[PDB]
């Protein structure tokens, strides 16, 4: 893995991602 | 100010927004329509084509294609139209002025990789790219490094097991069976019953009674009998003409088809099944991991109650005393594209992405080295 | 020249479905060079769709279409839908009547009418235009007094006299009293001619009733209009029907009107 050991703990660490809202358009009309 | 791009394509849906959001910026249909007789709409000039919502909104005047199969990119003048119309009309960004990371399919022929890289640079001229692993990506959402999950979208269903961050292709189970499939088959079972789902709009009525009325019965059996002695797990749901209509059995036998494809036919082991046969198909020592790290994602994987059944299926095929544990998170809607956003945010992944030179004087190769 | 404006109750998927009455429709639409059709409930198309795969089924280009996205004030949606026969005639540019601003169609229209500006190089008009109304039977005064208003933007963005205005307007019986005409400048007015009389029936049941209507303004426009080819078209008489089949086509009669 290409600098992947420490990529590997920045993800089980976690990151917080923020707010935005979403026009999900998967509503059958 | 100069933000990287994620962009979840599906069979069905397509998954796009900013690296770092919670929080896909668009979630529309994956499909391409063209004018199937010429005219046009009021206040507007011809259209070549429609591209994602407007496609299905127009439907009946067009001639759609869906250009992902089973998962995997299978015509490519019209996925280039997909992503175009992403960029340009969804984000209404710049391609050239983003790094965007691409998903991908369980064992995407390597070919596929390549047309995926060259397009971006070339035809988008994109400074920066990388491709990952759907279920690798829908992993690392739940912050873990090692486990076994299971994709169930619109076409596709995987079982993919990963450690350290290794996607381990030679263990890989796919049933080609999902949501359109399990739409279908409540489709033919309520025309059964003595129903009308002829017009456009009411075979997409049905797609809303599986997301609001399915849930999966932990015992089949039990299930069967409570409907058919109490008769009182009917729900209800109302139908555009003021016209409600009673739901029954017919809730729960639908999901049921994804441990049974014999319901529609189809020499294939059912789910629990062929997460079991994924697992003792890994390398012994690290199973335990794997049993212990069970992450639900897709579509298909939102039914009230389908974790449970697969927390009290395994349980009967696992040795006899083991630690079966199964994460299904909230969001897992897009559990997908949230790992992506999270992965190339992240400012250690920085180094990871593939250049502009690189791309130009290695060539289209350099995908299956970085990614 | 024909011009045919043809109100088609709940024209949808179901309708288009049934073969029968879909011979009839396309039997009744083909003989125009321009129709407009009202009551489009088809929420995808598909009914559009299946129409002008039966029209354009031999010869691709036997009809083009203009149509509109649903309208209505309210949840209750229709289009309106305009053929035409390419080879008689073109369409320069259309619209849709916005009342002056993004959401002003609504202020006085239920379903905001449709604006075609045609090229016809076979009749004494060269260009003109084409309004369509069905309006809100509980406001069809209001409704139809507010095509004058239209007529007047139709005239300051296309500068254009010659327009036929026409559709479902409601226009009789308990919808539009004789004491009512006063209060509607499109019928007041004398830069107006009113093609279908009063005494019309354009109602496929048994009631007597005027309320499909053509209107035409300007020289040119009126000058081409053909004596007496304005009127209704009764297809239970023309084709031989039962009552109970011509009334599954629909409720209204097309009206026509045919241009020299
Ligand atoms: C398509 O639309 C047409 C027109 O509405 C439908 O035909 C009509 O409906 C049924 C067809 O079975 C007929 O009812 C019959 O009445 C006769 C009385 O003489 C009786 O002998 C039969 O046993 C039956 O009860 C009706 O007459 C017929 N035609 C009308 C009203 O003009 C047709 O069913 C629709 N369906 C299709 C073909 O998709
Ligand atoms: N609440 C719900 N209950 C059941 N199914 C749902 C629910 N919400 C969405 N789905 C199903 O999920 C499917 C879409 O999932 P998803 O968008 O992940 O698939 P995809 O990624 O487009 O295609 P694939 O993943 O198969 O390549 C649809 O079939 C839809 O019915
Ligand atoms: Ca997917
Ligand atoms: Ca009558
Ligand atoms: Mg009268």
């Amino acid at each position: 893995t290409p600098q992947g050991e420490d990529m590997l703990n920045a993800i089980r660490r976690g990151v917080k991602l923020k707010k935005t809202t979403t026009n999900d358009r998967s509503a059958p009309r | 100010e100069t933000t990287a791009l994620v962009c979840d394509n599906g069979s069905g849906l397509v998954k796009a927004g900013f690296a770092g959001d919670d929080a896909p910026r668009a979630v529309f249909p994956s499909i391409v329509g063209r004018p199937r007789h010429q005219g046009v709409m009021v206040g507007m000039g011809q259209k070549d084509s429609y591209v994602g919502d407007e496609a299905q909104s127009k439907r009946g005047i067009l001639t759609l294609k869906y250009p992902i199969e089973h998962g995997i990119i299978t015509n490519w003048d019209d996925m280039e139209k997909i992503w175009h119309h992403t960029f340009y009309n969804e984000l209404r960004v710049a391609p050239e002025e983003h790094p965007t990371l691409l998903t991908e399919a369980p064992l995407n022929p390597k070919a596929n990789r390549e047309k995926m890289t060259q397009i971006m640079f070339e035809t988008f001229n994109v400074p920066a790219m990388y491709v990952a692993i759907q279920a690798v990506l829908s992993l690392y959402a739940s912050g873990r490094t090692t486990g076994i999950v299971l994709d169930s979208g619109d076409g596709v269903t995987h079982n993919v097991p990963i450690y350290e961050g290794y996607a381990l292709p030679h263990a890989i189970m796919r049933l080609d069976l999902a949501g359109r499939d399990l739409t279908d088959y409540l489709m033919k079972i309520l025309t059964e019953r003595g129903y009308s789902f002829v017009t456009t709009a009411e075979r997409e009525i049905v797609r809303d009674i599986k997301e609001k009325l399915c849930y999966v019965a932990l015992d089949f059996e039990n299930e069967m009998a409570t409907a058919a002695s109490s008769s009182s797990l009917e729900k209800s749901y109302e139908l555009p003409d003021g016209q409600v209509i009673t739901i029954g059995n017919e809730r729960f036998r639908c999901p049921e088809t994804l441990f049974q494809p014999s319901f529609i036919g189809m020499e294939s082991a059912g789910i629990h099944e062929t997460t079991y046969n994924s697992i003792m198909k890994c390398d012994i020592d690290i199973r335990k991991d794997l049993y212990a790290n069970n992450v639900m994602s897709g579509g298909t994987t939102m039914y009230p109650g389908i974790a449970d059944r697969m927390q009290k299926e395994i349980t009967a095929l696992a040795p006899s005393t083991m630690k079966i544990k199964i994460i299904a998170p909230p969001e897992r809607k897009y559990s997908v594209w949230i790992g992506g956003s999270i992965l190339a945010s992240l400012s250690t992944f920085q180094q990871m992405w593939i250049t502009k030179q690189e791309y130009d004087e290695a060539g289209p190769s350099i995908v299956h080295r970085k990614c | 020249l024909k011009i045919a404006a043809f109100n088609i109750r709940t024209f949808g998927e179901t309708k288009m479905s049934n073969a029968t009455l879909a011979s009839y429709i396309v039997r009744i639409v083909r003989r125009y060079d321009i129709v407009l059709i009202q009551e489009v409930r088809d929420s995808h198309l598909v009914a559009v769709g299946k129409l002008l795969d039966y029209l354009n089924q031999d010869d691709p280009n036997t009809y083009h279409y203009v149509v509109s996205e649903p309208l209505g004030r309210n949840s209750y949606k229709e289009r309106y839908l305009f053929l035409f026969r390419p080879n008689k005639v073109s369409v320069l540019d259309t619209y849709q009547y916005d009342d002056g601003c993004e959401s002003c169609g609504n202020d006085s229209f239920s379903r905001e009418p449709a604006v075609v500006k045609f090229s016809s190089h076979s009749t004494k008009v060269k260009e003109f235009a084409i309004v369509a109304l069905h309006s809100a039977p509980s406001d069809a005064v209001a409704e139809i007094n507010s095509l004058y208003d239209v007529y007047l933007d139709v005239q300051q963005k296309w500068h254009l006299n010659d327009v036929m205005l026409m559709g479902d307007f409601n226009a009789d019986c308990s919808y539009v009293t004789s004491s009512q005409w006063s209060s509607i400048r499109l019928r007041t007015s004398s830069t107006f001619q009113w093609l279908i009389p009063d005494s019309a029936d354009t109602t496929a049941t048994s009631t007597n009733c005027a309320y499909d209507r053509i209107v035409v303004a300007g020289s040119l426009l009126q000058s081409s209009v053909v004596p007496g080819s304005a009127a209704p078209f009764d297809f239970q008489a023309a084709y031989g029907l039962s009552n109970e089949m011509a009334l599954a086509i629909s409720d209204h009669y097309p009206v026509e009107v045919t241009l020299t």
